[PDB]
């Protein structure tokens, strides 16, 4: 003993001052949560009361996991993440396994309390300063920051980096196939094993972590993924025996957008067979040279795009598209008509008339997905006004970290995703 | 006999060095005012005097009439001001009179003055240093310094508000048997003890301040209820706003119009409909900061209409939290919506109006949806809890909408509630093309120079038509097109366009437009039994005949 974890001297990026995020509404119940919890972490010393002269705030909320039933305490650091420095040597020092987007089985576990453990840096502390509103205003928020590495900032997994591979050594020496990946308070853990054996290592793995603690709460829960089978969604045309004039100009509409995407791709043709005023609901027989362009098209298809390959100095886009009945299209890219994945969402959970909730549940799909192919998230474009959103995505998040996005309007590219 | 208290550590802003704002002429008389003033101050603490080592300065000030007493010491912290650091947010929030729950007993105490009464951080006092002039230029001017929040200074409403919360905690968590709320200077302590107990922990608390220097002004004897709380007039069961007058004059300076508009912020969660005109003003006005007469025009409107929104009392009940909260829309027109929140028929805690977004295309439920989401946070804020709506829309066109609206979107559970004028869908396009319905291809062009322009179309029944128009855009003849066939067209119609523009309106569902054009499209849509809307690429081999035009 006689020797404290020392701390890591953190900064913020040159010219930026801390965060200033209004706290947003809160439920009573939410409230109720974080005032307990708070408490409780007060007492063990992992934040503390601030005065008035600690001019930074971050929003903070509560979500109640999946199967968990507890609340969980989610500090929104998006702000505060942007105007770190980022800690190359240490911090980017989480290089992204390229090896995890192939494994069989991909198991998620919640890690981020092990950052309690280690205290942070005096002069940085104030810069995570957050408040626990009241209702109505009717009491000065509680205000406090943290003395110890917070969940859901950046900068946790990159210090604890090291403590990390130590906990996790004997492990991976045993396991030299096992892809262990840590993206923020989470731990990602793929492997091909057999589903059986998998959930045993995960456990195996899930008692290092318990075992080590000489220095909960949702350690025992796992997310499971089978990146294995995921797999993009190709443009495929119709195939059809008769073929009216609407169905033509859909088609014509569909290559020529894809024409964007495919340089061979060619639709004069087809376009042949729209010269003329016809009804819409009338057959007209494809000419053999049409056949043939149709043959062709079809056939570009079915090989990727050329000239698409991640670049790690861009930032990933996701663009959303709700196609009814509970289905949602998305792509990511990072140049447009540049595609990196595109996927289709059916039944999901909340389909049961909440519209809103599906798109949550979508946009964390999505991201965990890029988080483990690529090692970060990505910038959403969603479909759905800001009001809306804003109001109501807290209510159905359970992920523990949170991707930027945006709000779109009205492109007829849904059809081209159908 | 003895006081204590904890001080806030205060700084400048980085790179910032105190302030040196040389002190100007003041009369005789003034002189002598603030050297009695500074005397007592100076016996009660509140200030020290200091050498001429300190070079930091601040103008002082003198005024007042005789009738209260005799004149009356100001210091300008302007440049101090500018010079501190930021502090955390006081505000943040107002409370709103409905939000507080039944109380048999309350009472309400002024600490406005309490701050003068809090100690200063010791190492930044000496940025507060300020000069009182000699006589005639002939003695070096007596130097002193605050050693205690200083009147006009930028932290000393937070400092102030954190010191109390401070000293308060002890108190309320082991007499939790009374509710505090402290809002700016007000001290709210309500019970539901009998009064003869409710006065003993008034004057325990009383006392308690008092243990750390912070006195309260005397018993103010008058007739209760009402009991007044920042404003608002606390009865048992209910709470009453006596109406508003705002000033009558016809010269404005900026002063005038930022308590104008700081008391109309606070009466907006209390009365209906609004104002913002005059906050353009304000942007530029005390742009300049200067506290000057700024020329007040068209504010000039919303001023005459908040004041006669205000020459009406607003009544309301409380929160009771063993009751679900009830919110019922109605749709007034020109965009305008009114709501009540309550939790027993005809027993509102609120009441108010929601005016529409501004924008060019807008649709009745895309507004009965943004007054939802509106009054879910207002509710959120208030009572910690979203109420039950009452719309006036069908489950069924509720249903339509979302369903094939191309956006997300939700409302939480609520109930239809018939009362005209009620919400609806006017018209809905196909999904697919309608057999046997006429086909129209319409297209159209305009000259960038010549802004003139042609609409046109060809349907399958050999039907054609091309109209000549003048002063005009691409994107307005696209739309000709569109409106000359619904025009031309029987009750069911296919209609073929290469207008991206066009179909983005459209797939918007708009039911009212700012493009009077759009709006004539919007009339015969209605007006269509079936409408399918078909998009191809311009420029190619689709339409057919797209040289008329
Ligand atoms: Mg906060
Ligand atoms: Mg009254
Ligand atoms: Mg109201
Ligand atoms: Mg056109």
């Amino acid at each position: 003993p006689i020797s404290p974890i020392e701390t890591v001297p953190v900064k913020l990026k040159p010219g930026m001052d801390g965060p200033k995020v209004k706290q947003w509404p809160l439920t009573e119940e939410k409230i109720k949560a974080l005032v307990e919890i708070c408490t409780e972490m007060e007492k063990e010393g992992k934040i503390s009361k601030i005065g008035p002269e600690n001019p930074y705030n971050t929003p903070v909320f509560a979500i109640k996991k999946k199967d968990s039933t507890k609340w969980r305490k989610l500090v929104d650091f998006r702000e505060l993440n942007k105007r770190t420095q980022d800690f190359w040597e240490v911090q980017l020092g989480i290089p992204h396994p390229a090896g995890l987007k192939k494994k069989k089985s991909v198991t998620v576990l919640d890690v981020g309390d092990a950052y309690f453990s280690v205290p942070l840096d005096e002069d940085f502390r104030k810069y995570t300063a957050f408040t626990i509103p009241s209702i109505n205003n009717e009491t000065p928020g509680i205000r406090y920051q943290y003395n110890v590495l917070p969940q859901g900032w950046k900068g946790s997994p990159a210090i604890f980096q090291s403590s990390m591979t130590k906990i996790l050594e004997p492990f991976k020496k045993q396991n030299p196939d096992i892809v262990i990946y840590q993206y923020m308070d989470d731990l990602y853990v793929g492997s091909d094993l057999e589903i059986g054996q998998h959930r045993t290592k995960i456990e195996e793995l899930r008692q290092h972590l318990l075992r080590w603690g000489l220095t909960p709460p949702f350690l025992w829960m796992g997310y499971e993924l089978h990146p294995d089978k995921w797999t993009v969604q190709p443009i495929v045309l119709p195939e059809k025996d008769s073929w009216t004039v609407n169905d033509i100009q859909k088609l014509v509409g569909k290559l020529n957008w894809a024409s964007q995407i495919y340089p061979g791709i060619k639709v004069r043709q087809l376009s042949k067979l729209l010269r003329g005023t016809k009804a819409l609901t009338e057959v007209i027989p494809l000419t053999e040279e049409a056949e043939l362009e149709l043959a062709e098209n079809r056939e570009i298809l079915k090989e990727p795009v050329h000239g698409v390959y991640y670049d790690p100095s861009k930032d990933l886009i996701a663009e959303i598209q709700k196609q009814g009945q509970g289905q949602w299209t998305y792509q990511i890219y990072q140049e447009p008509f540049k595609n990196l994945k595109t996927g289709k969402y059916a039944r999901m959970r909340g389909a049961h008339t909440n519209d809103v909730k599906q798109l949550t549940e979508a946009v964390q799909k999505i991201t965990t997905e890029s988080i483990v192919i690529w090692g970060k998230t990505p910038k959403f474009k969603l479909p759905i006004q800001k009001e809306t959103w804003e109001t109501w995505w807290t209510e159905y998040w359970q992920a523990t970290w949170i991707p930027e996005w945006e709000f779109v309007n009205t492109p007829p590219l849904v059809k081209l995703w159908y | 006999p003895i006081s204590p208290i904890e001080t806030v550590p205060v700084k400048l802003k980085p790179g910032m060095d105190g302030p040196k704002v040389k002190q100007w002429p003041l009369t005789e008389e003034k002189i002598k005012a603030l050297v009695e003033i500074c005397t007592e101050m100076e016996k009660e603490g509140k200030i020290s005097k200091i050498g001429p080592e300190n070079p930091y300065n601040t103008p002082v000030f003198a005024i007042k009439k005789k009738d209260s007493t005799k004149w009356r010491k100001l210091v300008d912290f302007r440049e101090l001001n500018k010079r501190t650091q930021d502090f955390w947010e006081v505000q943040l929030g107002i409370p709103h009179p409905a939000g507080l729950k039944k109380k048999k007993s309350v009472t309400v105490l002024d600490v406005g003055d309490a701050y003068f009464s809090v100690p200063l951080d010791e190492d930044f006092r000496k940025y507060t240093a300020f000069t009182i002039p000699s006589i005639n230029n002939e003695t070096p001017g007596i130097r002193y310094q605050y050693n205690v929040l200083p009147q006009g200074w930028k932290g000393s409403p937070a400092i102030f508000q954190s010191s109390m919360t401070k000293i308060l905690e002890p108190f309320a968590a082991q007499n939790p048997d009374i509710v505090i709320y402290q809002y700016m200077d007000d001290l709210y302590v309500g019970s539901d003890l009998e009064i003869g107990q409710h006065r003993t922990k008034i004057e325990e608390l009383r006392q308690h301040l008092l243990r750390w220097g912070l006195t309260t002004p005397d018993k103010k004897h008058q007739k209760e209820p009402p009991f007044l709380w920042m404003g608002y007039e606390l009865h048992p069961d209910k709470w009453t706003v006596q109406p508003i007058v705002l000033p009558e004059k016809d010269s404005w300076t900026v002063n005038d119009i930022q308590k104008l508009v700081g008391k109309l912020n606070w009466a907006s969660q209390i009365y209906p409909g609004i104002k913002v005109r005059q906050l353009s003003k304000l942007l530029r006005g005390t742009k300049a900061l200067t506290e000057v007469i700024p020329l007040t025009e068209e504010a000039e409107l919303e001023l005459a209409e908040n004041r006669e929104i205000l020459k009406e009392p607003v009544h309301g009940v409380y929160y009771d939290p063993s009751k679900d909260l009830i919110a019922e829309i109605q749709k007034q027109g020109q965009g305008q919506w009114t709501y009540q929140i309550y939790q027993e028929p005809f027993k509102n805690l609120k009441t108010g109006k929601y005016a529409r977004m501004r924008g060019a295309h807008t649709n009745d439920v895309k507004q009965l949806t943004e007054a939802v989401q509106k009054i879910t946070t207002e509710s959120i804020v208030i009572w910690g809890k979203t109420p039950k709506f009452k719309l006036p829309i069908q489950k069924e066109t509720w249903e339509t909408w979302w369903t094939e609206y191309w956006q997300a979107t939700w409302i939480p559970e609520w109930e239809f509630v018939n009362t005209p004028p009620l919400v609806k869908l006017w018209y809905q396009l196909e999904k697919e093309p309608i057999v046997g319905a006429e086909t129209f291809y319409v297209d159209g062009a305009a000259n960038r120079e010549t802004k003139l322009g042609k609409a046109g179309y060809v349907t399958n029944k050999g039907r054609q038509k091309v109209v000549p128009l003048t002063n005009t855009t691409n994107q307005k003849t696209e739309l000709q097109a569109i409106y000359l066939a619904l025009q031309d067209s029987g009750l069911e119609v296919n209609i073929v366009t290469d207008s991206q523009y066009a179909l983005g309106i459209i797939q918007a569902q708009p039911d009212k437009s700012e493009s009077e054009l759009v709006n004539q499209i919007i009339e015969q849509l209605i007006k269509k039994e079936k409408v399918y809307l078909a998009w191809v690429p311009a420029h190619k081999g689709i339409g057919g005949n797209e040289q008329v035009d």
